[PDB]
């Protein structure tokens, strides 16, 4: 396996399994609402990405704490 | 200073039962409630409560210093309730770790005396004999030149 | 930023930032799943211990190397090893660091292409470059000519170089290396009564080989001496007591290098494949190659090999040429030191395989101009 | 050394810590809002013709695919990092407090005063 | 709700709610029907006195243990014992409490399946789980490795464990235990004139064994000393007077543990089956097992056994390893304390055999994943 399944999953998520959307094919109010949906989805997901960045920060802090404890104890 | 004393002011009947049992063991009526600290520790260990000799020795070194053996009721009840463990889980471990990483800005895997003392002065509390060097003496068990979150627990565990 | 000089190797993964003297983290490349059942609950038992962690719990694991002979036979395990190396032994995310892997000569293409594809897709490095393991060992010696014999643990290869121009028709790659010596030692120890079978006990036999074995200057005289006196028998304490005494197994294990007929291999020893590699070169650069023979790799650390090899080559070579064998004390990490030097060069800074180039030509970019 | 001020000190520390945590949460929220606004510009919906919305939604969809790739990347990263962090937390626990989980006890309680009833 | 940590054992049933320090009710597991006729009318004479009630009326009963060697030979009596344990010694209906029985290693399957079928059909518990009696004793010591010798009253078994991974091929179960020592003591007491025959007098011999016998540090020296001086003769008062004097029967009764040839058993003592159990383990975890040898079970409470066993193993083992024998003062209830700890864990809360699972797969569910 090595990871070919994992990369296949990655590609499917980024290209296929994403919310693959045909957008510019709708009536004026319909296209407007779909654009609003896309914009809101981007907003919420970007908030989530910031949360992931903050979690990366917390995990880094925990790693530093664990490393200092290990070095002190071993 | 205030917690156990106020609880004495608002005494509950649950602790009141043990208070009266110990008093009748000591005071048979129409007395000043002297209750010598030596006898206080002996009976506290005797009455099936927590047999911790450390609190008894602290009280003996602390009370009956007048040479009379009499113990004021306020301090008697305070030491009775404090021999029993009065704490609510010492908050949450992960919560306290987050509190301390907010406190600890260096983030070198530990925290030094400087951040701890800055937070201490941010708390806004008076300074007494157990300040200044009691924290240094207590936290420096292996004397690593720092007081980490684990060392901060080692100093004053069960923070409420 | 700084470059990551990783060096997969086969037996010890050596890594570290470019521009230092020694690799930052050196640890065996083994991934061992537990094999027993496990009854304690909540002990926090993982499903695979990699690196140096599995050399401490090896009593209940089944260690298996992911690299057999230079080539990589188990890609998932190799990916796990790389992930461990990046995240736990160096603690630097690969998204912000170029990498410089190393590869043995004459290896299958698919191995190299898969390596670059992994590095670009999974770890998502900015740029990676693959270099032949012998040119680096020549860098570390500070030379620019010479024929380098890099007897690793997986495969022994012998790349001659002159004035910076490698001679591709004179590379002699032989698959006898440290692992086969470990297996042969484990096989001849049975002649005294000590039986090592488990894949965990192969590590114990490897430790015996490292600490006790040495290369004899003259084989027959040593065989005669060890059969009469007892001045050679050195004892060694197993991980549980019951000391063992190694007799003439001491210099018979590494003698396989100069007589590969011991383990049934047909080819000639490392003393004669170097001379053959020289004789394939042109007639005018043979003196320089004779004078600048370089040793590298772990397995060339046996006490007394730099004299046996010189004696053998002097026997083979013409009497007029001077035979000199360069054996630096930092032999084991010679390849990695050379890798650090190469990655620290300014002239080399534009040879990396940039990610946009890979996106345009696919993994087959490595065989192209960016070698 | 007085046992008096332990309660006041720990309560004051708790108050300071809660204030710091809520302040950090609020500033994180403000930073996240600013970063979102500078990463996803607010939608413009004033007097746009049909083609204006067509083009804007096309640009938004291209950005949608781009950010979807970015966030699936950071999501896989956060998944791997969280898994690894939990594993190392468990490792540190079994390294240090594994000898203490058995010590988690509520003992010497009922049998202390249940002896002479027989 | 809280879990019921029952522990059937063989000789003493120990039970109590999970999360405490000591079992709530400990009482012998004997069921004795009256044997004489009975002339008083209306005395309220029952047909079977179980538990600690039959240790007070044992003068007119015929006590018979329902568990011979770990296995259960008389299911009706065992059901009666369980019913008594639940309703009269704990006074908690089983309809509202999970149960955690314990079972010796290498026991017949049918015993375990019948046990779970009874617990689910007759007493109708919500969920029950069966655990090996040695892993719990390892829990109670707060370790995670070590080889535990749990010499109960029915059967002595020796389960080695490393890093939480039990080694199923190294379990050495031996059927010599406290009951055979009681019978042998009752058999050697006849050499002075005291004859105990009735099944009630076996209890008196058991009391003699508990209060007087001890394990000699060196057997031959003690045999020589007791045959010359009289400093060992300790006296004991029977339940009716007529004191008796035990001479060198004191250390000859528990010596059977280290020389099972006394009662005609072929196998080697508990001092050599531990070493054999260690030697079956892998070569890299033998040091840890040597250093963390754990004792448990009732029969390991003889005064002076933790020194005799250490001396014997040090004689057998290689001279370099350190031999340490963990003998906690709470040896008798070690298994139950470990059971309480295991039942109190959060990670373990989903391993119970839920009743709906039993309804779907029958009693053979116990051998399945829910072990
Ligand atoms: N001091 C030593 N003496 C003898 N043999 C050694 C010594 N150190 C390492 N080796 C052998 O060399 C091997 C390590 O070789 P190494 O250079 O790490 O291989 P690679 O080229 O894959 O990095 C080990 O397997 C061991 O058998
Ligand atoms: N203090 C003691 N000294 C010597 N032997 C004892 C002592 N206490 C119990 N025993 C022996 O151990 C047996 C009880 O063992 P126990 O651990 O209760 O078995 P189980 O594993 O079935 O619970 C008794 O039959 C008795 O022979
Ligand atoms: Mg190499
Ligand atoms: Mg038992």
């Amino acid at each position: 396996g090595k990871r070919q399944t994992e990369r296949e999953k990655k590609k499917k998520i980024l290209a296929e399994r994403r919310k693959v959307l045909a957008i510019d094919h709708l009536n004026e109010d319909q296209l407007r609402e779909k654009a609003k949906e896309l914009w809101q989805s981007i907003y919420n997901l970007e908030a989530e990405k910031f949360d992931l960045q903050e979690k990366f920060k917390q995990q880094k802090y925990e790693i530093n704490v664990l490393r200092n404890r290990i070095n002190d104890n071993q | 200073d205030d917690i156990y004393k106020a609880a004495v002011e608002q005494l509950t009947e649950e602790q009141k039962n043990e208070f009266k049992a110990a008093f009748d063991i000591f005071v048979l009526g129409a007395e000043d409630g002297c209750i010598s600290t030596k006898e206080l520790g002996k009976v506290m260990r005797m009455l099936g409560q927590n047999p911790t000799p450390e609190e008894l020795q602290e009280m003996i070194d602390e009370v009956d210093e007048d040479g009379s053996g009499t113990v004021d009721f306020d301090e008697f009840l305070v030491m009775m309730v404090r021999c029993m463990k009065d704490d609510s889980k010492g908050k949450s471990e992960e919560e306290l770790s987050d509190l301390f990483r907010m406190f600890d800005k260096n983030a070198d895997g530990y925290i030094d005396l400087d951040e701890l003392k800055m937070m201490l002065q941010a708390t806004g509390e008076t300074i007494t004999e157990d300040d200044i060097e009691e924290l240094m003496k207590d936290g420096d068990k292996n004397n690593d030149g720092r007081i980490d979150y684990d060392e901060f627990l080692e100093f004053m565990k069960g923070v409420e | 930023t700084t470059a990551l000089v990783c060096d997969n190797g086969s037996g010890l993964v050596k890594a570290g930032f470019a521009g230092d003297d020694a690799p930052r983290a050196v640890f065996p490349s083994i991934v061992g799943r537990p094999r027993h059942q496990g009854v304690m609950v909540g002990m926090g038992q993982k499903d695979s211990y990699v690196g140096d962690e599995a050399q401490s719990k090896r009593g209940i694991l089944t260690l298996k190397y992911p690299i057999e002979h230079g080539i990589i036979t188990n890609w998932d395990d190799m990916e796990k090893i790389w992930h461990h190396t990046f995240y736990n032994e160096l603690r630097v995310a690969p998204e912000e660091h170029p990498t410089l892997l190393t590869e043995a000569p004459l290896n299958p293409k698919a191995n190299r292409e898969k390596m670059t594809q992994i590095m670009f897709e999974t770890f998502n490095v900015p740029a990676m470059y693959v270099a032949i393991q012998a040119v680096l060992s020549l860098y570390a010696s500070g030379r620019t000519t010479g024929i380098v014999l890099d007897s690793g643990d997986g495969v022994t290869h012998n790349v001659p170089i002159y004035e910076g121009y490698a001679l591709p028709h004179a590379i002699m790659r032989l698959d006898l290396a440290g692992r086969d010596l470990t297996d042969y030692l484990m096989k001849i120890l049975t002649e005294r009564g000590y039986s090592f079978v488990t894949t965990a006990e192969r590590e114990i036999v490897r430790d015996i080989k490292e600490k006790l074995c040495y290369v004899a200057l003259d084989f027959e005289n040593e065989m005669a001496t060890a059969a009469s006196s007892s001045s050679l028998e050195k004892s060694y304490e197993l991980p549980d007591g019951q000391v063992i005494t190694i007799g003439n197994e001491r210099f018979r294990c590494p003698e396989t290098l100069f007589q590969p007929s011991f383990i049934g291999m047909e080819s000639a020893g490392i003393h004669e494949t170097t001379y053959n590699s020289i004789m394939k070169c042109d007639i005018d650069i043979r003196k320089d190659l004779y004078a600048n023979n370089v040793l590298s790799g772990g397995t060339t650390m046996y006490p007394g090999i730099a004299d046996r090899m010189q004696k053998e080559i002097t026997a083979l070579a013409p009497s007029t040429m001077k035979i000199k064998i360069i054996a630096p004390p930092e032999r084991k990490y010679s390849v990695w030191i050379g890798g650090s030097i190469l990655a620290s060069l300014s002239t080399f800074q534009q040879m990396w395989i940039s990610k946009q180039e890979y996106d345009e030509a696919g993994p087959s970019i490595v065989h192209r101009k960016c070698f | 050394i007085s046992a008096s001020r332990k309660l006041q000190l720990k309560t004051l520390m708790l108050q300071i810590a809660k204030q710091e945590m809520e302040r950090e949460a609020e500033e994180r929220r403000g930073e996240k809002g600013r970063v979102l606004r500078t990463r996803c510009q607010p939608l413009e919906l004033d007097g746009l013709g049909f083609e204006e919305l067509q083009d804007l939604c096309r640009q938004l969809h291209a950005r949608v695919d781009k950010v979807d790739e970015e966030r699936y990347d950071v999501e896989a990263k956060v998944t791997k990092n969280i898994t690894e962090i939990a594993d190392l937390t468990q490792k540190i626990y079994d390294l240090r407090g594994k000898f203490k989980r058995p010590t988690l006890r509520r003992v010497r309680i009922s049998a202390d005063a249940m002896m002479q009833a027989l």
